[PDB]
């Protein structure tokens, strides 16, 4: 999809992905996103159009998983981009996506979120005319627990305050990845926990 | 003084579409235009050729102020325009806000900011 | 060890008296021989901290809710500037975060990420919160030097601190350095010059107080405060005007601030002067603004 066609196609109720990929990056399996929304469980009608903004050149390389689900559609183009986000209609989302991809970077200890938390606000600094952007529903991926506290920038909270206290996370705006190893954890107490998860 | 006219709106516009967006002219358009550009004035061929000829800087700061509104900073000047010697050297040095009691040499310019026509 | 020693060498110049402020660094690298060398160089006003602004802890290590302010350094040569210039936006927001009521100098890499600063609602350009993007500043300065050679050396001198230096004999350093010895200053217009035009407010500060007046400050309720440079008949100073001169020390700017001429005699003595107590078709050529030309889009092979 171009900027214009994206724009002219009426797509409310849709579900943003906005990814940070190259050809050198590593995969992040798109497909394990893309599958528990295309369940059965769903009729044709509840299921949510995907539309995926990022590089096309690590989409291409996502492509082969991907082409076989009902309604996704690929803007090329980079999620810190505000044009991009006009077209796609974010304001109208059912959730925005910001996905921690380009990974493979291990440049400093916090400075991987760099652009998630970039993207973060500044889809949260849009404005809108028929509308803010605070009113988007977003869910972003972190992998560090204070870059979580970076999220919520009007309010103020303590230094001290743990990652569940936060409003971010509390909220379910923000997604750490702690979870998975604290999940881990959970599961070696009992095996049954990552199986009621996964299913 | 640098970027020229560097509004916060051209920010917000570059910031929004990432390049410069083309505009029709409008009376607001035309009236933004309205500024003033550095310059470099050369004392023997400008109307104040006769202020050239050792005049005080002074006298024809506030002959440019006066009539033209041009604001010189100062003076940029010939570096052998104290030899007595003759000297083919064409490079010029600055001098900053001048004395009111300044000799001007005629073949020197004059650093202003010349108001839009 | 570059960027300290730049960055050292020109706040720490001798000529400056405003010799207090102490400036601590914090990095989480360990530093070479050589820089801990610089550092012990001025040990007694520079400290070094091993930590990242990026955690918590080490910025209420170094005591950055009460810090005057915080400069942040870029890596000019990098490979991406994009990546740099993001790792010190997150930086920012690292420290906003800490304590919101902080002044923050940044430096950016490329002019378009500082539409980012925007996303920050703690970051206020008017508190004194500013961005030194180094190749638009760079870049312009040069332009500048294009339309007018030798105005980037007038505004170096302008803004920097340089040592006093005395030439006896007749050379060229003895005009460039009787200019160089002047500098850029910022002051409030006193209220006797409300109502005048421009040109008649620097002509009577010229001649008499001796001052060349630069520039103004217009304050509007509809518009934000905007810098004006030699405005022209047309516009008349009101109340409350900052106004940017440049003058020999600044000591000497205040003389403007204090002038009046119901006490302020016609001679033209400075010293006597300055009183404490007195009075009291439709093709489109423009960018949107208009305040750059515009072209329609030409690809590339047009033009080679």
């Amino acid at each position: 999809l171009t900027r214009s066609e994206a724009a002219m196609t009426v797509l409310s109720g849709h579900v943003v992905v906005c990814i940070f990929g190259d050809v050198s990056s590593a995969l992040i399996g798109l497909r394990n996103l893309v599958m528990p929304l295309r369940a059965s469980n769903f009729h044709y009608h509840e299921l949510k159009h995907i539309v995926f903004v990022g590089s096309i050149e690590y989409l291409k390389r996502e492509w082969e998983t991907l082409h076989n689900f009902p309604k996704v559609s690929i803007l090329p183009g980079t999620p810190l981009s505000r044009a991009d986000l006009r077209a796609v209609n974010i304001n109208l989302c059912d959730m925005c996506v910001i996905l921690s991809a380009n990974q493979n970077n291990i440049d400093d200890t916090s400075l991987q979120d760099k652009e998630c938390i970039l993207a973060s606000l500044n889809i949260k600094s849009m404005q809108f005319d028929d509308t803010t952007g605070v009113n988007i529903p977003i869910i972003t991926e972190l992998v560090n627990d204070t870059n979580v506290q970076f999220l919520d920038q009007n309010n103020n909270n303590n230094p001290d305050t743990e990652l569940y206290l936060t409003q971010p996370f509390a909220c379910g705006t923000a997604f750490a990845v702690s979870v998975l190893d604290s999940l881990m954890s959970a599961t070696y107490f009992n095996d049954n926990i990552l199986t009621l998860i996964r299913t | 003084l640098v970027t020229g006219g560097a509004t916060p709106e051209l920010e917000a516009l570059i910031a929004e579409e990432n390049a410069l967006r083309g505009g029709y002219s409008t009376p607001q358009t035309l009236a933004n235009r309205d500024r003033c550009r550095v310059a470099q004035l050369a004392l023997l061929d400008g109307p104040f050729a006769d202020l050239g000829d050792g005049g005080c800087y002074g006298d024809l700061f506030c002959k440019a102020l006066k009539t033209y509104n041009m604001l010189c900073f100062g003076i940029y000047r010939l570096r052998d325009a104290h030899l007595s010697t003759p000297s083919q050297c064409t490079k010029r040095y600055v001098i900053t806000n001048p004395p009111y009691e300044f000799e001007l040499v005629p073949t020197d310019l004059i650093f202003c900011l010349m108001q839009f026509d | 060890l570059e960027s300290v020693s730049n960055f050292l060498k020109a706040f720490l110049h001798k000529a400056r008296d405003d010799v207090n402020v102490e400036i601590v660094f914090l990095h989480n690298i360990s530093p070479n021989l050589e820089l801990e060398a610089l550092f012990k160089r001025h040990f007694t006003q520079v400290e070094f901290y091993q930590g990242s602004v990026l955690n918590p802890h080490d910025l209420a290590r170094v005591k950055i809710e009460s810090a005057d302010a915080c400069l942040i350094l870029a890596n000019k040569y990098c490979a991406d500037p994009d990546a740099e210039d993001a790792s010190n936006i997150m930086r920012v927001i690292s420290i906003k975060n800490y304590h919101p009521k902080i002044r923050i100098i940044t430096q950016m890499l490329q002019y378009h990420n500082k539409a980012h600063l925007l996303n920050i609602p703690s970051w206020n350009w008017k508190e004194g919160d500013d961005a030194i993007c180094l190749a638009e500043l760079k870049l312009g300065f040069i332009a500048q030097s294009c339309l007018a050679q030798g105005l980037s050396t007038m505004l170096a001198n302008l803004f920097s601190m340089r040592s006093f230096i005395k030439i006896e004999e007749d050379t060229w350093q003895k005009y460039y350095l009787e200019g160089v010895s002047n500098e850029m200053y910022t002051e409030y217009l006193s209220s006797a010059f409300v109502g005048l035009s421009f040109p008649t407010v620097c002509e009577l500060c010229f001649v008499k107080l001796k001052l060349l007046m630069i520039a103004i400050e217009y304050k509007s309720a509809n518009r934000e405060s905007r810098i004006l440079i030699n405005p022209g008949n047309h516009l008349k100073i009101q109340e409350g005007t900052l106004g940017f001169f440049i003058a020999s020390d600044a000591k000497e700017v205040k003389r403007a601030f204090f002038y009046c001429k119901a006490c302020h005699d016609d001679i033209t003595d400075p010293k006597r002067i300055k009183k404490c107590g007195c009075k009291r078709s439709n093709v489109k050529k423009y960018d949107s603004t208009g305040m750059f030309h515009w072209c329609a889009p030409k690809e590339i092979e047009k033009v080679i």
